[PDB]
RNA sequence: UAGGUAGUAGGUUUAUUAAGAGUUAAACCUAGCCAACGAUCCAUAAUCGAUAAUGAAAGUUAGAACGAUCACGUUGACUCUGAAAUAUAGUCAAUAUCUAUAAGAUACAGCAGUGAGGAAUAUUGGACAAUGAUCGAAAGAUUGAUCCAGUUACUUAUUAGGAUGAUAUAUAAAUAUAUAUAUAUAAAUUGAUUAAAAAUAAAAUCCAUAAAUAAUUAAAAUAAUGAUAUUAAUUACCAUAUAUUUUUAUAUGGAUAUAUUUUAAUAGUCCUGACUAAUAUUUGUGCCAGCAGUCGCGGUAACACAAAGAGGGC
């Protein structure tokens, strides 16, 4: 139907993509700074102003964001076997191989996701600065006086 | 297959022309219900090779599209592949011989072509 | 497809994509489409009647309406402004039926590999057509720019060649040919001088359109152009044919026939195993329809063709071959845009 | 594949058809005690010989087992409880406890 | 103009026009009623279908047979 | 106002008079016999000026308007012959001036009512070999051969492809006498292409007309401000038209600039093949959110626009 | 439907819960809260989409099919277990039926099927081969999920034959190549007497393919397993070698009597006064019979009724 136009004429839907990292990481410095920034007040403010009692039984401030330390996430989720146990049994060997592959996969997933997130912030920052510079250049060309401008009547003094 | 999160084929297409989505799904949901994620596609019918190609030595190819990175993540968090999906992942080189069974264990069968990773 | 009924009716006078004799007369006597005095609906209906008769008549109206594309494709010459000559208007609306030209059956007709679109469909359906080396047996297969398609040579010769006469039909032509040959040997022998004098005068009005004069010069070198009584004496009378005696026995018949032009074979049956008139000659009335398409490159020696592009409209020309003028196509386009409303 | 060799427990096809069970001893005339026929005939040939769907698939499964040195002992198909299937067990048991023990 | 009062299976009583030349409709005859009014008869807003139920097709109808429940002559 | 109109010839013809009751003839049938002329014992129409093909590279297309329906001529002298009161054919009383000086354009126009349809020029067997030998042996680019002989690049590429097929056919003696006879006959029916003749040369500056540009935008600028093709291209947010022409000339397989390598960046895996396996698995890397069959997509099977395609074997398959 | 609300609106405290709250229960306070931009009440309805229909579009319609969500499993309430259930469970009651007559069992909105209702919607089918689900260490078992087939023009698509084709005889000396072949005689269906046609329509001629027949035979699935299935497709004596985009071609080993299986083509339905495509006319009826979406038609030359001819759509 007409609705498909809004989505590239794609008919049907896919399940929403899950996020490997469910919270921001401790290396996403940009986000960490924003939450630490003082909250605004006034017309466009957020929070209870000084001297304004908050509702009894309610928390005055918002809960602190939980930043994930990928090193700690990896240490608690896919910890390595503490001892090199004797896997002489056929089933023990299969389990050891499967556990090793699973640990390799999930550690690569968490570290690739963190890298992607950090690399995406840098790319956006670079792209925005470029766009800003290009806009200034474009605007400067627009403001540049051409010879044709002499034929445009003007009343600058008035 | 066990667990609550399984990697299995969901059937699409028409009668007598099956195609499949490779999906991560809750064990209890319907086979063709919208899954957690769609990892790829499996077309079971091999591409037909012409008479000349056959003598030339061309082997029919079954085509699978798969997100290799996302699939590894789901194996990492304990998702359990179905038997057919297991065969596909072992052929792709994502899973290894630790996932083979006694009935399909090709312990002694000659390799005519070795898994080759290329760019195209 | 739509059943073929009364396609070549002279009263209706519809023009079809064929080389048929009756279809040539309908085209000859048409004298354009009359659109005067008709209301807008009547004009559109008439345009639809005429155009659809030629462009894809075998397609059902409902299928055609689905196939019909409102978007027409033209080209922009980027040097026009750098020429200085009076520019011509592009006939955009002659692209109304261009969507059909990419069909395999239409492509065969435009390549002159079949005598009509209907025959092209049967060639495709019977397994005689290949596209890019693969046998395609669906007339509705759509070609893409660069595709090469081929037709079995025997089928193309049967479409562009004369009809094979039957043994009985060709055996009555030889009987008459022998009678009219023995009359030329009785007039050459009774008064040889006049016949040779007439013979020389005929060769003056040949105009070079008749290659027989070129061959005749060879014959005059095989024997100043002065009369020779040895000629009349050399002439011999062929023996009459008893149709009943040699009836049902072709080898016998093709051993009792020996004419100066047709030797040891019945008329049109030099090789009865071939599916066409032998020796091969073009079908009657081929010149009026022999049009070389701008969108196909044809190799008649091998019966191969390449689909260069989809037909396009350019200043002063449309690559869509049509017997109808732009005003008729404009009315037809107006009809299908609104689904005949 | 290849033709396995007769053993002491399964000397001939008739012994093979008796060990697997599932009434497969009623096909002894189809095979004619020919060892090679049992290990060469595929489903298409067995279907042409009148073997029904269930039996021919079962034989081919046991032929593969024999070829791989896996046991060919009869495994029985499932059967409903004496007191009936779960959906009709409450009713059956109620009518069986009022006609046996009152 | 031949008409008929009919009690529909939903309890509504209507007046239906009987089309065609000649009809065998009587009281208690099972009829099928479709939409369509008889312009010159006020209050007759429906038509009975010829060749359905107990109403037979028009006898000896040659043209437009499908509209009068007449089967094709061999 | 509209009524059924029997398609009588627009030109004058001899209508039927009083008829014997058993003839049961029609005025359309008698008009056709007059167009065709007498039919000989061999089933031919020798008196009709269209029965036989031209052999001088000049198409013989119907000209009913210019000859006023007179289609009969002497089979050897090509001199007009018309029907007389006696029922015989003889010289016309007055020569037809409309048939002696025909415009060059009309000669190539097959249909009287459509002057926008013209026949194409046939390429001589020599020019084709020259083009074949320059692209393949000398190594010239299709752009060069196109700009040299005045042929569009797609046609140049097609000639190379077809000449290759004629060499294989001639190398295996597959071109029979009948095929040679037919080819020559058809060659002598069409006007031969002349690379030198400027009018015969094909335009080489044509580009497809986009749709966004098809609209008419107007800008009011200063009276002495220069505005050119490049400025217009920026306004319409399209590459310059000259650039489009240049990019369309580098598409030929033998043309300069032909390049295709930016796509060789998709990881592919070819699964191990073991003895006895009848097929090989090929895995192509994809991205979640793009790959897969979508859920709840529109079913078109019961709709007029149901998608129909063709597989590698040419078999019709539903998509 | 104009007033509604009385745990109603708010405050405080306890109980209960993993958890907020008149959410529930208890207590004590304040007099609030909603409402003509529609409260309360009544009626009706499962909701929606990157689904379907339509339109230039904004929109409108549907909610069958595909997918998402909710609710329910004859009706009501309650309880147990549990992370989660007022569970298709259990308890009690209601309605109906049944047999074993018990503080009994059953409730087809699971599949197939039957009666009823209705204008109207199908098999009491096959298989677990595939994809899944459950149990099992495994071997395996189960699966009306599912996959297949059956019924039904309900919808869509492909195919459902091309080229040639206005007559038949008799006719004509006794090979530098002819050639506008020419005469007689008979025959010629419906309409019509010329712009009145039916009609290239038919037959006939040429050449095909489908099916059949024969051989062969993928793929769905492999370690093995194929319900569909008398598989699709291909090939036309079969096999082989060489050359040979394809394809073609030659030659070979075996195979029949120099050739090699056979061979087609019966569409319906509506309409022709105008809107609205339909000019070749004619017969019956006579404001009757009937037709009709709108205007209207029919009272003896009816283009409109009922038909023949011819014609126009799909
Ligand atoms: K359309
Ligand atoms: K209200
Ligand atoms: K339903
Ligand atoms: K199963
Ligand atoms: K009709
Ligand atoms: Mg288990
Ligand atoms: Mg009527
Ligand atoms: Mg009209
Ligand atoms: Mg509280
Ligand atoms: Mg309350
Ligand atoms: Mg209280
Ligand atoms: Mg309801
Ligand atoms: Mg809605
Ligand atoms: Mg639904
Ligand atoms: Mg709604
Ligand atoms: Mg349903
Ligand atoms: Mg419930
Ligand atoms: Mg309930
Ligand atoms: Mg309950
Ligand atoms: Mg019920
Ligand atoms: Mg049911
Ligand atoms: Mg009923
Ligand atoms: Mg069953
Ligand atoms: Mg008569
Ligand atoms: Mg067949
Ligand atoms: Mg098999
Ligand atoms: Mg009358
Ligand atoms: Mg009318
Ligand atoms: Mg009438
Ligand atoms: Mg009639």
């Amino acid at each position: 139907g007409k609705g498909a136009a809004k989505y590239g004429f794609k008919s049907g839907v896919f399940p929403t993509t899950r996020s490997i990292l469910k919270s921001p990481t401790t290396k996403q410095t940009d986000i960490i700074n924003k939450v630490k920034s003082p909250k605004p007040k006034g017309v466009l403010g957020i929070g209870y102003a000084k001297g304004v009692k908050h509702p009894k039984g309610s928390h005055r401030l918002s809960p602190k964001v939980n930043f994930i330390d990928v090193d700690n996430l990896i240490a608690k989720t896919v910890a390595e076997p503490q001892s090199i146990k004797s896997s002489n049994g056929s089933a023990q060997k299969v389990r050891l191989q499967k556990a090793e592959l699973r640990r390799k996969f999930l550690i690569e997933a968490f570290r690739k996701e963190e890298a992607r997130l950090l690399h995406k912030h840098e790319y956006l920052q670079k792209r925005t600065k470029e766009l800003e510079k290009a806009k200034e250049l474009e605007l400067e060309k627009l403001n540049k006086e051409k010879s044709s401008d002499l034929t445009i009547m003007t009343l600058d003094k008035m | 297959t066990c667990g609550l999160v399984r990697i299995r084929l969901a059937r699409f297409g028409r009668k007598n022309s099956p195609v499949y989505n490779i999906v991560v799904a809750n064990s209890r949901k319907a086979r063709d219900a919208k899954p957690i994620e769609v990892l790829g596609t499996y077309v079971p019918v091999p591409s037909p090779v012409t008479k000349r190609e056959l003598k030339r030595g061309v082997v029919p190819i079954k085509d699978v599209k798969l997100d290799f990175d996302r699939t590894k993540y789901w194996i990492g968090v304990g998702a359990q592949p179905s038997e057919t999906v297991t065969k596909l992942l072992r052929k792709a080189g994502i899973l290894n011989d630790a996932w083979a069974t006694s009935k399909n264990s090709n312990v002694n069968r000659k390799v005519v072509f070795e898994r080759m990773e290329t760019l195209e | 497809p739509r059943k073929a009924n009364l396609l070549k009716s002279l009263a209706r006078g519809r023009v079809r994509t064929s080389f048929n004799k009756y279809n040539l007369f309908n085209l000859y006597k048409k004298g354009g489409v009359d659109l005067k005095s008709k209301s807008l609906y009547q004009q559109k209906w008439t345009a639809k009647q005429e155009t659809r008769a030629y462009h894809g008549e075998h397609l059902t109206e409902k299928r055609w309406q689905t196939v019909f594309k409102p978007k027409l494709d033209s080209v922009a010459q980027l040097d026009a402004s750098l020429r200085g000559g009076e520019i011509k208007e592009t006939p955009f609306l002659l692209q109304t039926f261009a969507v059909l030209e990419k069909r395999l059956d239409f492509a065969l007709f435009r390549a002159m590999f079949a005598s009509s679109v209907r025959q092209a469909r049967q060639f495709i359906l019977h397994g005689n057509v290949r596209v890019n080396g693969v046998k395609i047996k669906h007339p509705s297969y759509t070609l893409k720019p660069g595709d090469m398609f081929s037709v079995k040579p025997d089928k193309v010769l049967e479409a562009l060649g004369a009809k094979k006469p039957s043994f009985q039909e060709a055996l009555k032509i030889d009987k008459t040919q022998i009678v009219l040959w023995n009359k030329y040997v009785k007039e050459a022998k009774t008064e040889p001088k006049e016949v040779w004098e007439k013979k020389l005068e005929n060769f003056e009005k040949m105009s070079d359109s008749n290659p027989k004069k070129l061959q005749f010069q060879e014959f005059l070198r095989q024997y100043s152009l002065t009369f020779d009584p040895k000629w009349a004496k050399n002439l011999k009378y062929h023996d009459p044919i008893k149709l009943s005696e040699l009836e049902g026995d072709e080898p016998k018949a093709r051993k009792l026939i020996n004419l100066p032009w047709q030797k040891n074979y019945v008329y049109g049956r030099q090789d009865p195993k071939k599916p066409f008139f032998t020796p091969w000659k073009p079908r009657p009335f081929l010149s009026p329809f022999a049009i070389l398409p701008h969108h196909l490159e044809i190799s008649f020696k091998t019966c191969h063709a390449v689909y260069l592009r989809d037909p396009v409209a350019r200043p002063g020309q449309s690559e869509v071959i049509s017997p109808f003028d732009v005003p008729v196509h404009e009315r037809a386009y107006m009809y299908y845009l609104r689904n005949g409303k | 594949s290849t033709i396995p060799k007769p053993s002491d427990q399964v000397p001939d096809v008739d012994a093979f058809l008796n060990k697997i069970g599932r009434n497969c001893n009623e096909l002894k005339d189809t095979f004619e005690n020919n060892w090679n026929n049992l290990f060469q005939w595929d489903s298409k040939i067995l279907k042409e010989k009148g073997v029904n769907i269930q039996q021919r698939k079962y034989i081919l499964k046991q032929v593969h087992n024999y070829r791989n040195n896996r046991p060919i002992h009869e495994i029985k198909l499932g059967k409903k409880s004496f007191f009936g299937g779960e959906r009709k067990r409450k009713a059956f048991t109620a009518k069986w406890k009022a006609e046996n023990k009152q | 103009r031949k008409a008929c009062r009919v009690r529909l299976t939903n309890g509504n009583v209507v007046s239906a026009y009987i089309p065609g030349e000649g009809h065998d409709a009587q009281e208690h005859s099972i009829v099928y009623v479709r939409g369509g009014r008889c312009q010159d008869l006020p209050g007759v807003k429906y038509h009975v279908i010829r060749g359905a139920g107990d109403l037979s097709g028009v006898v000896n109808r040659i043209s437009s047979r499908s509209k009068y429940g007449a089967k094709k002559p061999s | 106002f509209s009524r059924r109109r029997i398609a009588y010839p627009f030109y004058p013809f001899k209508k039927l008079g009083r008829q014997h009751p058993k003839k049961h003839d029609t005025n359309l049938k008698t008009a056709m016999r007059q167009f065709l002329g007498p039919k000989n014992y061999k089933g031919e129409y020798v008196m009709n000026k269209y029965f036989t093909v031209p052999t001088n590279h000049v198409p013989n297309y119907i000209k009913p308007d210019l000859e006023r329906g007179q289609s009969l001529e002497h089979p050897v002298t090509k001199k007009p012959l018309q029907l007389r009161y006696d029922g015989t054919l003889g010289p016309p009383p007055v020569e037809n001036k409309r048939l002696q000086n025909i415009f060059k354009d009309r000669l190539l126009q097959p249909f009287p009512s459509n002057p926008h349809c013209k026949t194409n020029y046939v390429l001589s067997p020599q020019l084709k070999q020259s083009i074949f030998e320059e692209i393949t042996v000398e190594g010239l680019s299709a752009q060069q051969v196109s700009q040299k002989y005045g042929l569009k690049i797609p046609r140049v590429e097609a000639i190379v492809k077809l000449v290759s097929v004629e060499n294989s056919w001639n190398r295996r003696n597959r071109v029979s006498s009948d095929l040679k006879t037919m080819d020559e006959t058809l060659y002598r029916m069409f006007p031969v292409f002349d690379s030198d003749a400027s009018f015969k040369r094909e335009n080489l500056s044509e580009i497809p007309v986009p749709q966004k540009t098809l609209a008419s935008r107007f800008l009011t600028i200063a009276e002495s401000e220069p505005f050119g093709p490049v400025d217009a291209a920026h306004v319409l947010e399209l590459e310059p038209a000259v650039e489009t022409l240049r990019n369309l000339s580098t598409v030929g397989e033998h043309s300069s600039g032909h390049q295709q390598s930016t796509n060789k960046n998709t990881k592919v895996i070819y699964g191990e093949l073991v003895e006895g396996e009848r097929s090989q698995y090929k895995f192509t890397n994809a991205k979640v959110g793009k790959v897969g069959y979508r859920y709840g997509s529109g079913n078109r099977d019961n709709k007029k626009d149901r998608r129909i395609g063709f597989n590698k074997l040419g078999q019709m398959v539903y998509i």
